[PDB]
């Protein structure tokens, strides 16, 4: 996260990000916007592989 | 041409043939089709399982 140089906003943001990463708040959203918003489940599609007769 | 047609069916899977044109090309290439068709039934057994 980028603030301009010398801005006092960045240090509470520095306390914000290191808190949210510690609680897995990023990881829950990373689960959201990659897997829960994903058009596949990579193991849900991994649970879908059943083939058949010899060519 | 009608006598050995059964011996091609006698070379189809099993039942070893009584008439054998002992060692010329009909013996060898008659084994080649015989070699080929045994792959199909092993693959048939492998696919059905």
């Amino acid at each position: 996260i980028a603030t301009p140089k010398g801005s006092s906003l960045g240090t509470p943001v520095n306390l914000a990000v290191l808190k949210l990463s510690e609680q897995g708040v990023l990881d829950k959203l990373k689960n959201k916007w990659w897997y829960d918003k994903g058009e596949c489940g990579a193991k849900d599609s991994g649970s879908k592989e059943k083939t058949s007769a010899l060519s | 041409i009608f006598n050995s047609l059964w011996f091609s069916l006698g070379a189809f899977m099993q039942q070893g043939c009584d008439i054998s044109p002992r060692s010329l090309s009909g013996r060898i290439v008659g084994g080649v089709w015989w070699f080929f068709t045994l792959i199909i039934i092993s693959s048939y057994t492998a696919n059905l399982a």
